[PDB]
């Protein structure tokens, strides 16, 4: 059950991010996950995500959720690094919560501590 | 895993 840390080194998700941001500087790279014990949402189709850099986080829950299609009684929650505001520009959780290699790492579930 | 390719998510 491999993550996508756990599938590319740290050298390959590093040089990942600079060429990426070299042709998308627009763009957040973000890596979206399931989380491990999680038991009633479904999984992504992708792990990648280019995130334009005027998009907010409550937008990105949306949008995420959609991608989904989850019903409306469905619990869905996304955490940047193990926190659970959403008024925040991607560009700025980016800023402050990036990883070491350069991805912004989120993981999202049907329940908001865990886990 | 399709680690070679990025969705691009945009605003609807």
């Amino acid at each position: 059950e491999k993550t996508f840390k756990q599938r590319r080194t740290f050298e390959q998700r590093v040089e990942d991010v600079r060429l990426i941001r070299e042709q998308h500087p627009t763009k957040i790279p973000v890596i979206i996950e399931r989380y491990k014990g999680e038991k009633q949402l479904p999984v992504l189709d992708k792990t990648k995500f280019l995130v334009p850099d005027h998009v907010n986080m409550s937008e990105l829950i949306k949008i995420i959720r959609r991608r989904l299609q989850l019903n409306a009684n469905q619990a869905f929650f996304l955490l940047v690094n193990g926190h659970s505001s959403v008024s925040t520009p991607i560009s700025e959780v980016y800023e402050s919560e990036k990883d070491e290699d350069g991805f912004l790492y989120m993981v999202y579930a049907s329940q908001e501590t865990f886990g | 895993a399709d680690d070679g390719h990025f969705v691009s998510i945009e605003l609807e």
